[PDB]
């Protein structure tokens, strides 16, 4: 179905590599600033 | 009645007639006395026998099976399957059908509002597109002049059986067709069958091309022009030649319009992931982990998620334009899908006579002064004259002038010299014409010449005269003049003109004329000899009586003044606008009943052929046509006459077909158009075909997209077409064929990025099932995006211009080069698809986040019966904090994920906005897109803060950065794209990037 | 939040009167 089918997965993985660090990332510097143990907002009981 | 290889399939044959036996023969076969008529009596005895004299439409009147389409239209069933597993949801319910009330009940009749609506596009693309017997039948005259029984009665054509004789007077439609057994001075039309206008005649005797040909038969179309004849029906109605046809070029379909059937290649394999996941999850995880209304509710997800309820609805749109686009254009369009086919088109039929020529004859040339000339053979245009100096086309002029018949009809105030009115015919008008664009109005040089005495028209004898007085008191009072067979008249005159002079005929011009003569025949014009003659006023005073059909006057020794070439011509157009049809690799052929010699001195006019023909070389060199030519076929193009297509087999033709580059088969009965198109077909092709007359009907069928021709164009050969070029310039072709291709890929740019986003849709769910980790994405917030969001922007790709000399590129092949493909899908579903989905995935943590992050914590099935009894990271999330607990995905984080897919869908919505060329030095300035990408995000806002219906939707933002998240990521996407583009060009005939190019 | 209410949507509608004032503004090109 492709002469070296394997190449095109290689240069997949790599793809969601880099691709899942940077949500990591993106998910690591989120926290960096969400608070000191965790903030709290604006809701309350009624 | 038996199969479709009979019923529909028995035209590739032809003759089968007898016409060509003595009338005692006829006679007897009919048993019918040819002349007192047939008996009334036999006569019904016949109708309730045979059955009436006309056409019947074929069955069809249903006005549902292809509105009801949708029943499989796009994805409908998923979708039905959907909405009907999703109508059931709100019945799978206890307490009393809680909030589920609203939703599932709702999603159910709203997906269900979305199939039906998604037909109507998946309608509106395919016209009630028929009715071509409806002309045919329409065709037939009404009355019918026949005798019977003795006298002659006039009744209603249906009533005409066969074997009864029938007269017909000039100006009537000929009844049925009849083999004529006696006429006088009879001139049928054949156009609807030959396809040519000058008028035949009709004999009653003779013989020839056994059936079509010879002068003896009249046909079911036709009409009789002038003359009158009696004959005996031979065939009735459904069983005539044009029967035949009217019935061939009716019951038989064309079928799959390229476009149309790209517009299935994908719509499956969306559907092949439609459930390899959507069924794949209901089993490999609903293992009863999870309640039966669970599974379901995320069986329905992913159906929601996977369908891109908004595209189909979107290409019928980017049709729609591009249709509404060429229109103003002319070239109307009655088919839409049509117009993305002309592009996708591999080879052309053209019918010569009225498409590619404009059918009207045209004096192309003369021979006025022993040098040639050549006049405006077009439609008032550029060429601008021969000369109008030299005297000797001064006397030429008048000659041609007085010795005619021909005038105009009404007042004709319209300065279209050329598109008046004649009366005469071609010949004759052809000249009157020529002398309007100068040497003003014949009418007044008709009587500025009195005719005195004139010499009917070549009367078998050749040549036609007539003498005048002439009012230039000096010279001779008496002015005769004649023309006929060029060969003729040469040869009786005695001396030509010369500037004005005249020095004798003799040897020296005798020469070049002979050239000329053939020098033009050549060229396939036919050419009539003009001269004239001022009778000596000692030999003949004022008054001389001359004797009209009696030799009188001189004949002989008279002044050969010159000659006059006349054809019909190509179009202003067509000349050039077929050779941008080979500038784009198309191939042409001419399908013309018309004869060799014009089809082919025609052919080469409009650059259909070169150099280099077959049966030329023949004699150019060893001649002979077997020997050292046939074989070889050192000839790249040949001239094919249809009495020999008669005796091909199938392979026969594609060996002839597709082994040399000839473009033109001649003198071709109308099935054979087809049978010829077919053929073209038959060896994988798109072929499109432009017509004229109703010869084409069926032509203009079995073609891919058929071309009629407005106004040259019969009331029937339209109906059979797709396109209707309504200013008859065949040069919108090429203004079809690009504005077609464009289409091509402002679709795939239009539909990739309307489906990328298909990716952040479906994700959710899944992880959704792999880490309960709480519906990131709604099912009614998926129908908001596709059929809500990317609406515009996918709309909007389609007004984004070209990216490349596209009409220097090969016709699109249909079974490699598709629409969607790995190359697409690979590259935003596996590429982008992806990266758009973390982002939209990111920002739900964010969402979170501020307000009770679980990024280590979360994943846990959020119940609602208990209320309060349990929480997460110091909180007590109940009554208060559960109606809230999803007050933080419903109105909110569905709504933040919501507004990142859009988000990052701009970035999407311009790296998908080229194929190939950074945006950079690439127009950025789709006015459309652009005003819409902001009608877009815009939108986005106000359904994110929309003061009400927030309720059966989401929620206020925070606007300051309940927006932004995605924001780091919509980049990427551009910055990444951007790259390989540039990088499939610094690397032209690329590696993996362009192996995976798009 | 007395603020994006009667405030957050005008925001939603500096891009959109761009729709039927600059967009139907194409022809006078
Ligand atoms: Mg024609
Ligand atoms: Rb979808
Ligand atoms: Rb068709
Ligand atoms: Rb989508």
């Amino acid at each position: 179905t492709g002469g070296s089918w394997f190449k095109i997965l290689l240069f997949y993985v790599i793809f969601y590599g880099c691709l899942a660090g940077i949500f990591i990332g993106t998910i690591q510097v989120m926290l960096l600033t969400i608070s000191e143990f965790k903030p709290t907002y604006q809701d309350r009981v009624a | 009645a038996k199969k479709e290889r009979d019923m529909d399939e028995l035209k590739k044959e032809v003759s089968m007639d007898d016409h060509k036996l003595s009338l005692d023969e006829l006679h007897r076969k009919y048993g019918t006395d040819l002349s007192r008529g047939l008996t009334p009596a036999r006569a019904a005895e016949i109708l309730a026998r045979d059955g009436p004299n006309a056409l019947t439409p074929p069955p069809t009147t249903p006005e549902w099976v292809k509105f009801c389409r949708q029943l499989f239209g796009g994805f409908s069933m998923l979708l039905w399957i959907g909405a009907i597993l999703c109508f059931l949801a709100y019945g799978i319910q206890a307490a009393t059908e809680e909030e589920p009330q609203n939703d599932n009940l709702y999603l159910g009749v709203v997906l269900s509002a979305v199939v039906i609506i998604t037909g109507c596009f998946s309608y509106y693309q395919e016209a009630k597109s028929s009715k071509i017997m409806e002309s045919f039948k329409n065709m037939v005259p009404q009355q019918a002049l026949v005798i019977r029984n003795g006298e002659k009665m006039s009744i209603n054509a249906e009533e005409v059986v066969v074997g009864d004789l029938v007269e017909v007077k000039g100006g009537d439609r000929i009844p049925a067709d009849l083999r004529i057994i006696s006429a006088n001075g009879c001139k049928v039309d054949n156009s609807s069958l030959t396809g040519e206008s000058e008028p035949q005649t009709r004999s009653p005797d003779f013989t020839n091309e056994n059936p079509l040909e010879t002068r003896n038969i009249a046909f079911f179309s036709t009409n009789c022009v002038e003359g009158t004849a009696r004959g005996i029906v031979v065939y009735t109605g459904d069983r005539t030649v044009m029967g035949r046809i009217a019935t061939l070029a009716s019951g038989l379909e064309g079928g799959q319009t390229p476009i149309a059937a790209e517009i299935e290649h994908f719509i499956h394999i969306i559907t092949g992931v439609a459930v390899f996941l959507g069924v794949s999850f209901f089993i490999l995880s609903l293992i009863l982990e999870y309640t039966w209304l669970e599974a379901v509710i995320f069986l329905i997800g992913i159906i929601v998620a996977n369908v891109p309820e908004g595209l189909l609805a979107t290409v019928t749109v980017c049709l729609t334009l591009t249709a509404k686009r060429m229109a103003r254009k002319n070239c109307l369009v009655k088919n839409l899908e049509a117009v993305e086919t002309l592009g996708s088109t591999s080879t052309i039929c053209s019918d010569k006579t009225g498409t590619l020529t404009q059918n009207r004859m045209t004096v192309a040339h003369m021979w006025s002064d022993n040098q040639i000339h050549e006049a405006d053979t077009t439609e008032n245009q550029s060429g601008v004259s021969f000369d109008k100096t030299s005297a000797t086309w001064l006397a030429l002029s008048r000659i041609a002038g007085l010795c005619n018949r021909a005038v105009f009809q009404a007042n004709q105030e319209n300065l279209p010299i050329l598109k008046r009115a004649v009366a005469g015919d071609a010949s004759e008008s052809a000249l009157l014409k020529c002398i309007e664009l100068c040497c003003g109005s014949v009418k007044e040089m008709r009587e500025r010449y009195t005719k005195i005495v004139e010499i009917p028209f070549n009367s078998t004898n050749k040549y036609q005269l007539s003498i005048h007085k002439n009012p230039n008191t000096a010279e001779p009072r008496h002015l005769l003049v004649m023309k006929g067979a060029p060969e003729r008249i040469l040869d009786r005159c005695s001396s030509i003109l010369i500037h004005g002079k005249e020095q004798p005929l003799d040897e020296e011009l005798k020469d070049a004329f002979q050239n000329a003569y053939l020098e033009l025949g050549g060229l396939g014009e036919r050419v009539l000899g003009f001269c004239h003659l001022f009778l000596p006023d000692e030999q003949f005073p004022e008054g001389f009586q001359f004797d009209t059909d009696d030799v009188n006057f001189p004949l002989d020794n008279l002044c050969f003044v010159g000659l006059i070439s006349m054809i019909d011509p190509p179009r202003a157009a067509v000349p050039d606008a077929v050779g941008k049809c080979r500038s784009a690799g198309i191939k042409v052929i001419m399908v013309t009943g018309d004869h060799p010699i014009t089809a082919k001195a025609i052919a080469k006019g409009v650059g259909i052929i070169s150099e280099g023909n077959e049966t030329v070389e023949d004699i150019a060199a060893r001649l002979n046509i077997p020997v050292s030519q046939v074989n070889p076929r050192d000839a790249k193009a040949c001239v094919v006459h249809g009495s020999d297509l008669k005796d091909m087999t199938s392979e026969q033709l594609d060996d002839i077909l597709k082994y040399h580059t000839e473009i033109v088969f001649a003198r071709t009965s109308p099935q054979q158009k087809l049978i010829i198109v077919e053929g073209c077909q038959r060896q994988g092709a798109i072929v499109a075909v432009t017509g004229d007359g109703v010869n084409d009907s069926p032509a203009s069928k079995k073609a891919d997209i058929g071309v009629a021709m407005g106004i040259a164009g019969s009331d029937v050969s339209k109906q059979a077409a797709d396109m209707i070029l309504l200013d008859d310039n065949f040069a919108s072709i090429v203004t079809g064929v690009e504005e077609g291709r464009l289409i091509f890929d402002n679709l795939k740019k239009s539909i990739a990025y309307t489906l990328t986003s298909n990716i952040p849709e479906i994700t959710p769910f899944l992880i959704f099932i792999i880490a309960n980790i709480p519906l990131p994405l709604g099912t009614v917030t998926i129908l908001c995006i596709d059929l809500g969001t990317d609406m515009v922007p996918a709309i909007s790709l389609a007004y984004e211009q070209a990216e490349s000399d596209i009409m220097k590129r090969q016709p699109r092949n249909p079974k490699t080069d598709k629409l969607v493909n790995e190359q697409l899908i690979s590259m935003a579903y596996g590429q982008i698809g992806m990266i758009q989905a973390l982002g939209g995935f990111f920002t739900y943590f964010v969402i979170l986040a501020e307000n009770g992050f679980l990024p280590i914590h979360l994943l846990g099935l959020r119940v609602n019966w208990d209320d309060r009894w349990i929480n997460d990271v110091e909180d007590s999330y109940g009554q208060q904090w559960t109606y809230e607990q999803r007050k933080i995905v419903e109105f909110t984080c569905h709504t933040p994920f919501f507004v990142t897919i859009v988000v990052v869908q701009w970035a999407d919505l311009v790296i998908c906005k080229t194929r190939r060329n950074s945006v950079f030095q690439q127009g950025m300035k789709n006015k459309i897109l652009i005003f819409g990408l902001f009608e877009e995000t815009a939108l986005a806002a106000f359904l994110s803060y929309c003061p009400g219906m927030g309720v059966a939707l989401r929620m206020y933002p925070l606007k300051p950065t309940w927006w932004f998240c995605a924001f780091p990521y919509s980049l990427l996407i551009f910055v990444y794209d951007e790259v390989r583009k540039l990088i499939i060009r610094r690397r032209p005939g690329g590696w993996v990037e362009k192996e995976t190019y798009y | 939040y007395e603020t994006v209410r009667n405030g957050g949507l005008i925001f939603a509608a500096l891009a959109f009167i761009v729709g039927l004032i600059i967009i139907l503004s194409k022809r006078l090109r």
